[PDB]
């Protein structure tokens, strides 16, 4: 707190730093967690064109900087948006007789289902510990 | 609104991971209960020997169906369930529902009824070449 | 390597992982699922 | 869906801003360190701040003079009181 | 967009004060006060305007007291902060800087207690 207030008057106001909201960690590993299911949490939010978690700007950490937890959590929301964008690629459902990919798409996207239920199955495998 | 899948609506209010999960299942639950509607009312004697024999194995099919989800209601009240193990576990019950719900509704398109039926459930079956079950 | 064996012996001087992944998708993995190997 | 994405690159980009300022500041704190200033971080953020402000040089240099003089005395009888 | 509320620049001062003396603000009354009459004072412009030029004035004073390499790195330094440009008044902070630069060779004039008989 100090050395971003530092900054700030280093700043002269003008970088406006976003002010940092300090969460429990038992609670970003919710968040977490929601994200590799691809859930928003309160922290990320999912931008549904990329179906992708946004942080919330200002998120503290305890213990660690805001900045840098921030990094951190924009990291995992990329790898959230990863799961959640790939899920809904592999979503594509039914062979309906709309479906032009063909069979041979249809049996891959169908083994692309079970993969995405191995990892739905790592990911409730995770503890929250 | 006709032979449609049942559309549900989720308290707002819910968490949206759970709404959302509620939302994937729910299509499973709407299947079930067209793929009943049509057992029940098909297997009448009008509906003709064929069809009434189709609805009749899809109304067994049913039971057994509905003892599967009170199984897992059971397994509920364990509560051994989480919702990422509640999706996967209906993952293969939505797959049949909507496999079930797809013939359904062919059927009833087709008004397939008696041999008619037998058709439609022919053509369904060759539709159903990538799924096995 | 020879010497410091022979050195501190004249001193007296000093699929499982399948069968793993088996049971954690049994643990996780809905009944109806077939496991797949190769993604297993 | 489209505009939850911008938000995001805008943070980004000011995130970026502010970084190069704290680099900024980081590289005027050495050159300081090696001019010897005798500044603090603190006071090496105070200065930046004011002579943003547009304080003259030589008035500055001035009152910053007779301040640590001051200072050095203040210190000076806060470590005999100890 | 509420620009951080930059106190007034007595405000600033008198937390700059508080800050060097190691004291409340309470306690730096008189040199608040001294203070205000300094920059209240018409000070002379700065001898160079030119962030370039002070930049050279810095590197031909650090070679005058035989630092050479930090001569070097006053230029190197100037060089990237010019070229940053995150400073609105660069010749304006270059000439502070010049201000408060420090001769290590020069051994320190221990202030006389006796200066403290005029701070009161």
């Amino acid at each position: 707190r100090l050395h971003q207030g530092e900054l700030q008057l280093l700043a002269g106001g003008v970088l406006q730093a976003p002010q940092p909201v300090l969460v429990k960690e038992c609670e970003l590993v919710k968040d977490v967690l929601n994200v590799l299911i691809g859930v928003v949490s309160a922290t990320f939010s999912l931008c549904q064109p990329a179906q992708a978690f946004v942080v919330k700007r200002g998120v503290h950490v305890s213990g660690a900087s805001p900045e840098s937890i921030s990094s951190l959590l924009s990291e995992v929301a990329e790898y959230g948006t990863c799961y959640t964008r790939l899920s809904h690629f592999s979503l594509q459902p039914v062979l309906d007789s709309l479906y032009s990919k063909g069979l041979v798409f249809q049996a891959f996207t169908s083994g692309l289902r079970r993969y995405l239920q191995y990892y739905r199955a790592c990911v409730l495998s995770t503890p929250p510990t | 609104a006709g032979r449609q899948s049942r559309t549900f609506l989720v308290d707002p209010n819910l968490d949206l991971s759970i709404r959302e999960l509620v939302h994937r299942i729910l299509p499973v639950a709407a299947s079930y209960s067209a793929v009943t509607r049509f057992i029940e009312e098909k297997s009448s004697f009008e509906y003709g020997q064929v069809n009434h024999a189709l609805a009749a194995a899809m109304r067994t099919l049913v039971k057994e169906h509905l003892i599967l989800v009170s199984q897992l209601e059971q397994l509920h009240r364990q509560g051994l369930l989480s919702l990422q193990k509640l999706w996967f576990y209906i993952q293969p019950a939505m797959r049949t529902m909507d496999i079930l719900a797809s013939l359904a509704t062919s059927v009833d398109k087709g008004e397939c009824l008696g041999g008619s039926t037998l058709s439609l459930l022919h053509d369904r079956s060759f539709s159903y070449t990538g799924d096995s079950q | 390597t020879l010497f410091l064996e022979s050195v501190q012996s004249r001193l007296r001087t000093p699929k499982e992982n399948l069968m793993k992944m088996q049971s954690i998708a049994e643990s996780h993995l809905e009944l109806d699922d077939v496991h797949d190997p190769l993604l297993a | 869906m489209a505009s939850s994405s911008g938000a995001g690159a805008a943070a980004a980009a000011a995130a970026a801003n502010l970084n190069a300022v704290r680099e900024t500041m980081d590289v005027l704190l050495e050159i300081s360190r090696i001019l010897n200033t005798g500044l603090d971080m603190e006071t090496l953020s105070i200065c930046v701040r004011l002579c943003e402000q547009g304080i003259n040089p030589e008035a500055l240099s001035s009152v910053i003079k007779e301040l640590r003089k001051a200072t050095e005395a203040l210190k000076a009888a806060e470590n005999m009181t100890s | 967009m509420a620009t951080p509320d930059q106190k007034s620049p007595n405000v600033l001062l008198q937390n700059l004060c508080c800050r060097i003396l190691g004291r409340s603000e309470a306690d730096v009354a008189q040199q608040f006060q001294y203070a205000v009459r300094v920059i209240g004072s018409n000070f002379a412009p700065t001898v160079e305007r030119d962030e370039f030029l002070v930049a050279e004035k810095i590197k031909k004073e650090l070679i005058r007291q035989r630092r050479e390499a930090d001569a070097a790195l006053f230029s190197e330094l100037h060089r990237k902060l010019h070229s940053q440009g995150v400073l609105k008044n660069k010749w304006s902070i270059l000439y502070l800087l010049l201000s408060l630069s420090e001769d290590p060779r020069r051994q320190p004039s221990k202030v006389s207690s006796y200066a403290t008989l005029f701070a009161q």
